[PDB]
């Protein structure tokens, strides 16, 4: 129906939140499935890596929360009276941030799996690896600006 | 003015991209499932002058 | 089979063509016409779909570039750790694309304006959705290509400077080319922004 | 292809290139010229990628067996590490690579019929990569041809086991050689087909070129060995000579039909390639030089899984060159120097 | 390409007269043949000294064919003049009478009719709407069919010409006669019916007519029916023409034993060649239309190049447009000779 | 407005412009990456000839300019609220299509050919006189599309 | 019926109720295969670590019950003529919990299969490796809790 | 006709039972096909485990029983007088039992083969192999409980 | 406007000219990719046939320009308003040239590289390599002529 | 317009003619791709045999015009006011002839590319080679014959 009163705006909010939350989950899962096993294949014979270079695990886990925060942010605003100008931003806002997280986690996981072996063969190199990791994380962090913009557009104004 | 409202529901502006999301999900699923495990890294033969 | 994926892709396309052609045979070639639905679409469609891609493509491309560059840097780090001071400048190229990709979202949001169901199909807002969608497409694709190209160039530099690392300046002029793409993609979108209106 | 080939394997190529960069280059062979005594070779081999393990345990007198085994120990380590970290398809490709060595190893298994050589001694005489942990095949009677069934049911080499009960079984001295040659041909053909169907096109070519050079070289060398002892049937020669040359599959049949030096000379002239006869006092040295120059083409392609194969071959031939220099110094032969490969 | 047995009629001479003209009709342009014959004349004139100096490996062989080049070129000019095409351009002043009403509106489809025909015909007047193209193309395919059947029938002439020279008329003649009838009674009948268009017209004198080219299936599916009003006794002799070709098969397939002796394996060797010749008939029958196709393609390409160059040159600009036209022709000559003759004729 | 001037005419032109930029820059990126591959291959072994054999790589932004000129020819050519000759937008799409793939073809061809050629150039400098030919020859192939784009665009505009 | 209460509103309920269970079931089965293969690989050769490594199976059971804890919960929150808005919320909640359980199932099996060998080689590393196991559990609980919040919103806000 | 009792509402049950049974059937077939080779290997190794390795096939039978019971129950839950909501619930219940059954079949085939292949070596294994067997069989229990709960609870109140 | 000339009747005219050009460009790029690599391969060794072996490259660019010339010729024959049937025929004609161009591009390169291999050491292949090339390119104009023929037919029957 | 001569019937002529041209073009190109590479070996091996080797590719060329002839033939039968019956028959004929020619090109090229090798050692082997080869273009001729029949039925029967 018209922007004034549709019957599917909350549907779109719900599916957008689902999209974002599932996106962040798998974005984390890819990096985990890479780095955790890659390291476990090393620290077994490289016991000097028990906790000194587990940073990639946390770096990846950082991205697991954006889906949750956007989902809860939209959770307060629900019902069938949300506007359509504020009824379709839900999909784009969620998916942009989610796929940004996917890509950031992919890039993080590759270098995290590389770094454990790089240090095992030469434990003086991760000084650059963590720097590249933090350079990569801001990529996923970027989408949160439009995330909050559209969240304010939607939750604050539903009509 | 809209397309056939019988073969297509009234909400034909909304039931389209849902399949695109699933397509993206499945193509990502294939690639994530494509990774290996490196069994030999932790289970392999040995010899006195060997790994 | 030769391949299930391509098999299904071939099988799917025929049915839609058959349906459309028979629909024409019943006297509906223009009755079911794309322009009809285009008139039946909404500018919010275009706005909300052309904004997520604008930044998503840029971030994905930068992620791919840095994906390449880090795995390249590790290789040269083992043999020569001092490769780092020389090579960090290169990665800056893969990072800088994302900011230029995402900035367009802010000007889009500036163009964004709550529009009622009345005048909801006119160029007052439909034009703006079209234009911002196109600009998002262009910038996203440009940033994808920029990121991938700079990543591969950085990998080349990594594998090269391992031996005779003093050749960095001899090759950075090539990475200049990869850097150009960000500017090329940004300038056209900004020019569009100087011609399009805002939502109404 | 190209970048699409790099979706998750961006580090295997990097580590392979890092290992390859450790190969001795021409500026390292400048010391090989200065290398005229065992002391100089030891001093150099305490300063290279082969450094301080060819001399830390070995004495000043550098013996061939100790030096080569020490050099190849780290190569086995690196190959096993790569195979463990290699993807499933690359894991299978590395398995086929090792299948050549373990065809040679099972050839040693079966060949033992007059000495009943110990399994440990045999695996010491071949690459340990060609030995899983054991092989309960010597339990059965070890005749000239009485274990091919046992090995086939024990080893996974049913494809690479060309039937040795058809023409390789004659209770003859040829057996301990013809079985080896036939199994080598079968494995060469199987690997050729594998690289044809897998190992994408850059890596394809990087395989087939060296595979064909090696197969033709084996053909020529075993033909010489047959001509250097009791001759064989041309059909037997074809069974021995790799039937598919993989660079030229027509002149190999000409060699097989040829049963004289002139016939093989003619079969070699039409190849439009290197001429082993009439210009080689040590044909093996020229073959090794040309083979390494050819595998350098594998490194000429930045996008190919052939990098590991070319790297292992280059390292093995470099260890061969080091041993050759050591021995010619032992015999005080300064002329046999410069036979070392000069491509890298 | 090959050789033949002793005292057999070699086909060396037929090639010299035959091949060059079929090549010529491929393009048939006065300019093209003229230029290439000029080159051949220069070659044969200068060979008094150039025969000894070497050329490019293929250039030497090219030098080795002055007679062949001149022979093809003469026929090229002949057929081009027969077609009145200087790059598909007409110069004919042989007007023989066609309805051209003096009052025409610019755009009105002013048609004509046969109010007088040049005995050779095919004059400039056939340069009009696509009706001209259809007429010309149908006429040319008819001509190709006619010449092809003539050439094939001639080739069959010498088949027995050697056996008489060998007195081998023991079993071969029994093979020549059946195939002779099989090919003739069909294709010669086709050709005579084709020229029947020149024999009689059904609109100059009101009569029913067949299609411009198709009168075929009436013989095959329908027994002894003309159903197209071509000639009366056809209704009776059509069945005859169809039927005397049936016994040829049993006649041919079994003739060896009569000349006792008999083997049983080569005995059946006849059938392969019998069916081979049978299929050869139709295959070579259909083959000849390529000549039509290539002639048409050459005509169209020449015409389009001529348009897009000359008419552009016809643009009015004399101050610096003279240089424009100079460059235009400089390009056009090079194209229309090299890239429009070399690969085509080769 | 008129059915011949609907409310989505600028859609066609702007879609064509977007396609032009994206495809031109895609070709540029692919070509420059392919050239860089050969540059990397040739660097370490003989790190001196790279300066004198920069012929392929300089072709990076040439196709980008090919696309950008066509784009700026009609960039912002339509008012923020206007309907025009719909055939004008149709041809705007058509010329973008004409120009958006010859560039890709040329970029791929030049990148791979030049990569291989320079990789093997290590040994001899004789192929220098011939290498540039194929590169410029693909450049003119791209020129085909770019010029026909303008030819069509000025027509009916 | 109406916009806020169509006859087909409970179609979403019938979908969401069955959604999460199978997602969780398949994720679990994946984890079980991936871990148990290595566990039974090591049991014969190392009969000292065979049964001191069976926390991953318990965690797999946890992710299996993740779906159940919401299945009947939303089933009994559904009616024959529910509000379509409730369907909107519940379908998203169910699919989200299912996919989170899937992600947990993927992660847990691989991490456990790696850690079991990491320990069989160096038992000193057992606690250190099993500590990281809980990351997958936390990841699974993330989507679980957010979707439960949305379920509570659906069961609290009714437009029927 | 009315959505409260359309002829195509029972169409849902016309297929739900078939799907529920078929999923378990195919899962069991795959599991048995896989485990056959392993049981053959262990038995030919020493014919003292053959009678001691029959659990996976019987467990597959029980997996099929899980679909059998729901199919039999819904056989009497069908009727021309049945609501479209009653149609939706039919698939909503019949899908999950079968899907969980096939998942359990796959997992049990995997683990049972991987264990039985090693059964002949250490009988100590047999005390532990039933562990994961039951831990997977409970998957079908989880599916069936909810499936039948929905069946009984929503087959009434047809409206 | 005219029923027989809808709004998109000129659309078909416009689009039926930007197609053959792309196909020709792709075919030429593929052919030159197949050729030039081998050309420089046989040039690095025996730097003698370099200029000799450039025949097929130029010859392939000749085909490449086919689409450009045909498209530019036909476009002038169009206008702002043209028949829907005219659009039909323009679209039908704007494809065949490029399709035959790709047909050529395949074989020309696939045979030319092999000919270059043969001729790198057997100079007698000068009569050889172009022997197949000439036969390959004759088809390169088969669709070219019909394109202009149908363009001429399109110049009439406009509405 | 009317069902007898509507606006879409001309589309058949607009497209139906461009079918056989492309199928025969692709068939000839594939035949060349197969056979032509064959010469590259025997020429260097034995430049003696250079003429007998070329027959198959020229047979493919002969086939290559079977489609062009019919296309130009039907080029006049079409128009903006034709009948859809004529379009149907024209399309059927064009498809039949073109695909038959493509099949002939397949068969002829895939046999010639090996006959080139076969005749290399035996210069007189081509006797049976030609016997086999002729059948391919003979099959193309049967492919094109019926096009003439249908077009004759398409040039006098309308509506």
């Amino acid at each position: 129906m018209t922007e004034l009163c549709p019957v599917y705006a909350p549907f779109f909010g719900a599916i957008g939140c689902a999209s974002a939350i599932i996106f962040t989950s798998l974005g984390a899962a890819y990096g985990t499935a890479k780095s955790g096993v890659g390291i476990c294949a090393t620290c077994v014979l490289r016991p000097d890596l028990l906790f000194k270079n587990i940073v990639p695990v946390i770096m990846a886990g950082i991205i697991a929360i954006y889906g949750l925060v956007v989902s809860v942010l939209v959770c307060y605003s629900l019902g069938q009276k949300q506007a359509l100008y504020t009824g379709f931003i839900q999909l784009g806002a969620g998916l942009s941030v989610g796929l940004s997280g996917l890509a950031a986690g992919f890039a993080i996981g590759i270098v995290g799996d590389a770094g454990v072996r790089g240090s095992s063969q030469q434990p003086r190199l991760f000084v650059g690896m963590i720097l590249i990791l933090i350079f990569a994380e801001v990529l996923g962090l970027y989408g949160l600006i439009v995330a909050l913009l559209l969240n304010s557009r939607a939750t604050q104004d539903v009509v | 003015d809209i397309l056939s409202s019988i073969w297509t529901e009234g909400l034909l502006m909304c039931l389209i991209v849902s399949a695109l999301l699933l397509f993206i999900l499945i193509v990502a699923l294939s690639w994530i499932s494509n990774l290996d495990i490196t069994y030999g890294a932790l289970e392999k033969s040995t010899n006195p002058i060997k790994k | 089979k030769f391949s299930f994926s391509h098999f299904l892709y071939y099988l799917v396309l025929i049915v839609v063509i058959v349906y459309g052609l028979y629909k024409l045979f019943t006297g509906h070639g223009s009755d079911i016409n794309f322009g009809k639905f285009l008139l039946r679409t909404s500018p919010y469609m275009w706005a909300n779909l052309g904004i997520a891609l604008c930044v998503g493509l840029s971030v994905v491309g930068a992620a791919w570039g840095i994906f390449i560059t880090g795995s390249s840097m590790i290789g040269a780090g083992v043999r020569a750790p001092r490769i780092t001071t020389k090579n960090l400048i290169s990665i800056i190229f893969c990072e800088v694309v994302a900011i230029y990709g995402l900035i367009i979202a802010i000007v889009f949001s500036s163009k964004l304006t709550v529009a009622t169901a009345e005048n909801m199909y006119s160029k007052s807002n439909l034009y703006t959705g079209y234009s911002l969608f196109w600009a998002g497409i262009t910038v996203g694709a440009s940033n994808l290509i920029c990121g991938i190209a700079v990543g591969i160039t950085g990998a080349t530099a990594a594998i090269s400077d391992a031996a005779d690392s003093a050749l960095f300046v001899k090759i950075l002029v090539i990475e200049i080319f990869g850097s150009i793409l960000g500017l090329l993609g940004l300038i056209v979108g900004l020019l569009m922004a100087g011609k399009a209106s805002e939502f109404q | 292809e190209g970048v699409y080939f790099n979706i998750d394997n961006g580090f295997i190529e990097g580590v392979v290139r890092g290992y390859r960069n450790g190969l001795l280059s021409n500026n390292q062979y400048i010391n090989l010229t200065q290398c005229d005594t065992l002391e100089d070779l030891k001093l150099q081999l305490s300063s290279t990628d082969y450094g301080n393990f060819l001399s830390s345990v070995s004495s000043e007198s550098l013996t061939t067996s100790l030096i080569q085994e020490y050099a190849s120990s780290k190569l086995y380590h690196e190959f096993n590490y790569i195979r463990d970290q290699s993807s499933g398809s690359t894991r299978k490709f590395m398995d086929y690579i090792t299948y050549g060595y373990m065809i040679d190893n099972v050839a040693l298994m079966i060949t033992g019929t007059i000495h009943d050589r110990d399994k440990g001694e045999i695996l010491q005489r071949c690459h340990p990569l060609g030995w899983f942990d054991t092989l309960p095949t010597l339990s059965v009677a070890t005749d000239l041809e009485s274990l091919y069934e046992t090995v086939l049911v024990d080893t996974p080499l049913a494809p690479y086991f060309k039937n040795c009960f058809d023409t390789a079984e004659e209770l003859d001295d040829m057996n301990i050689e013809i079985i080896r040659n036939k199994l080598y041909k079968a494995y060469l053909e199987d690997f050729y087909n594998f690289v044809t169907e897998e190992i994408p096109e850059p890596a394809k070519e990087c395989m087939q070129t060296l595979l064909g050079f090696e197969a033709d070289r084996r053909s020529i060398n075993i033909a010489l060995n047959s001509l250097q002892s009791s001759d064989i049937d041309p059909d037997l020669k074809s069974d021995l000579l790799p039937n598919i040359g993989k660079l030229y599959p027509l002149a190999t049949f000409h060699l097989a039909q040829a049963q004289d030096f002139e016939g093989v000379r003619a079969a070699l002239a039409n190849v439009y390639e290197y001429r082993g006869f009439l210009e080689t006092g040590n044909l093996e040295d020229h073959f090794y030089q040309l083979e390494m120059e050819l595998c350098r083409d594998a490194f000429t392609q930045q996008f190919a899984i052939s990098t590991v194969w070319a790297w292992m071959k280059s390292k093995e031939q470099e260890v061969r060159n080091i041993t050759w220099i050591a021995e010619c110094i032992a015999q005080n032969q300064r002329e046999r120097i410069n036979n070392y490969i000069s491509v890298y | 390409y090959g050789i033949a047995q002793y005292r057999e009629i070699n086909a060396g001479l037929p090639t010299i007269v035959t091949f060059p003209f079929m090549f010529a009709i491929m393009f048939g342009d006065m300019g093209h043949g003229f230029l290439m014959t000029l080159a051949a004349l220069s070659l044969v004139l200068n060979e008094k000294k150039i025969n000894k100096m070497k050329r490019g490996e293929i250039f030497d062989m090219a030098f080795t064919g002055r007679y062949i080049i001149l022979l093809m070129g003469v026929f090229s000019m002949y057929t081009g003049f027969l077609y009145n095409d200087i790059f598909s351009k007409t110069m004919t002043i042989f007007k023989s009478g066609w309805k051209w009403p003096d009052h025409w509106k610019k755009g009105e489809s002013i048609t004509a009719t046969s109010v007088g025909t040049y005995p050779i015909g095919l004059d400039w007047a056939w340069h009009g709407t696509e009706n001209a193209l259809l007429f010309s193309n149908s006429y040319k395919m008819k001509l190709s069919i006619l010449m092809g059947f003539i050439h094939m029938t001639y080739s069959y002439f010498f088949s027995l010409a050697n056996h008489l020279y060998f007195n081998s008329m023991i079993d071969i003649i029994g093979n020549f006669i059946p195939g002779l009838l099989f090919m003739q009674g069909i294709f010669g009948y086709l050709s005579v019916c084709i020229v029947y268009k020149w024999a009689v017209d059904w609109v100059k004198d009101g009569k029913p007519a067949p299609g411009l080219l198709n009168m075929l299936i009436n013989m095959f599916l329908s027994p002894g029916t003309i159903d197209d009003e071509l000639y009366p006794h056809q209704a009776k002799v059509q069945v005859f023409l169809l039927l005397m070709a049936l016994v040829c098969i049993p006649w041919l397939l079994l003739v060896k034993p009569l000349h006792f002796e008999d083997f049983g394996d080569i005995m059946i060797h006849q059938v392969i060649h019998t069916i081979e010749f049978c299929l050869n008939c139709v295959s070579h029958t259909a083959s000849y239309l390529r000549l039509w196709a290539l002639s048409l393609a050459h005509a169209q390409l020449s015409s389009v190049l001529w348009t897009m160059t000359i008419q552009i040159a016809f643009g009015f600009r004399g101050f610096v447009g003279v240089f424009m036209t100079v460059a235009l022709f400089a390009m056009w000559f090079a194209l229309t000779c090299a890239v429009l003759v070399l690969m085509e004729g080769t | 407005s008129n059915i011949y001037a609907p409310l989505y005419a600028p859609f066609f032109g702007f879609a064509g412009c977007a396609a032009a930029m994206v495809l031109s820059c895609l070709g540029a990126a692919i070509g420059t990456a392919k050239s860089g591959i050969g540059i990397a291959g040739i660097g370490t072994f003989k790190p001196e000839l790279i300066m004198k054999s920069l012929i392929p790589v300089v072709m990076s932004g040439i196709l980008a300019i090919y696309g950008l000129v066509v784009a700026v020819l009609i960039a912002g050519n339509l008012s923020p609220t206007e309907d025009y000759t719909l055939f004008n937008g149709f041809m705007h799409l058509s010329c973008g299509l004409c120009v958006g793939f010859a560039c890709l073809s040329s970029g791929y061809a030049i990148g791979m050919v030049g990569d291989v050629g320079v990789r093997k150039y290590m040994h001899q400098p004789r192929l220098f006189v011939g290498i540039v030919l194929i590169l410029i020859f693909s450049e003119v192939l791209g020129l085909y599309g770019m010029i026909v784009a303008l030819i069509l665009n000025t027509r009916g505009s």
